[PDB]
DNA sequence: GGAAGCCACATCCTCT
DNA sequence: CAGAGGATGTGGCTTC
């Protein structure tokens, strides 16, 4: 569907509603948790037509990112990472402003 | 010293040194196939700084890591040398390895290698998120035709 | 047409 | 496993 990256994906699923289930943001600036890893892991793979896809894999692709600082993890909480680039500069959404939607 | 590793040195623009012979092409930032060595025909002390710069063209000094070693028994071992910086399509990197005596040596080692980014490879108003995110996930493809 | 470059991962792996 | 990172393969895609 063009090209598209994983920190991106991912922020599609947390502005649909409907996916809720197994990836939500926490309330906490742009803090995020994957509930359920193994789906966020499926549906990922199929985005990019990656049948073998997992988390373990997925989480891979975030590693790189703590480097480039756009997602970091957060500390002790599993599956719990936060966005860290300027997303309210590159969307105009302040976190209550998106979360409300 | 030439018998014990056969096609493994390599002669430098100077008469007084030799170097490991590098790959024709090589990935950035990959570790080496082989020991980068400097090997100092005359009588270097042992503990001379030696290092090594790589350039061209598109980059007079190209980004390394481990370029310096030190000289022992008239032989530089590098420890895991690797080409950072890129060398520039169809272009190669000319070495300028420099024994650091008094007065200071220079030695060149022309076409040496050319690194890449996947190196030697196996032959193959107001608009809403979803039109933000998608106006946001192309920038690359729209930034770069346009410009 | 296609080889040569670039890019973001995709795989895989060792510890803790 | 989860989680940090290194080493290196992979497929998309632009450039010559």
């Amino acid at each position: 569907s063009g090209p598209i990256q994983l920190w991106q994906f991912l922020l599609e699923l947390l502005t649909d509603k409907s996916c809720q289930s197994f990836i939500s943001w926490t309330g906490d600036g742009w803090e995020f948790k994957l509930s359920d890893p193994d789906e966020v892991a499926r549906r990922w793979g199929k985005r990019k037509n990656k049948p073998k896809m997992n988390y373990e894999k997925l989480s891979r692709g975030l590693r790189y990112y703590y480097d480039k600082n756009i997602i970091h993890k957060t500390a002790g909480k599993r599956y719990v990472y936060r966005f860290v680039c300027d997303l309210q500069s590159l969307l105009g959404y302040t976190p209550e402003e998106l979360h409300a939607m | 010293v030439l018998a014990d590793h056969p096609g493994e040195l390599v002669r430098t623009d100077s008469p007084n040194f030799l170097c490991s012979v590098l790959p024709t092409h090589w990935r950035c930032n990959k570790t080496l196939p082989i020991a980068f060595k400097v090997v100092a025909l005359g009588d270097v002390p042992d503990g001379t700084l030696v290092t090594v710069m790589a350039g061209n063209d598109e980059n007079y000094s190209a980004e390394l890591r481990n370029a310096t070693a030190a000289m022992k028994n008239q032989v530089a071992r590098f420890n895991d040398l690797r080409f950072v910086g890129r060398s520039g399509r169809g272009k190669s990197f000319t070495l300028t390895i420099t024994v650091f005596t008094n007065p200071p040596q220079v030695a060149t080692y022309h076409r040496a290698i050319k690194i890449t980014v996947d190196g030697p490879r196996e032959p193959r108003g107001s608009l809403s998120f979803s039109e933000r995110l998608s106006e946001l996930e192309q920038l690359r493809r729209t930034a770069m035709r346009v410009s």
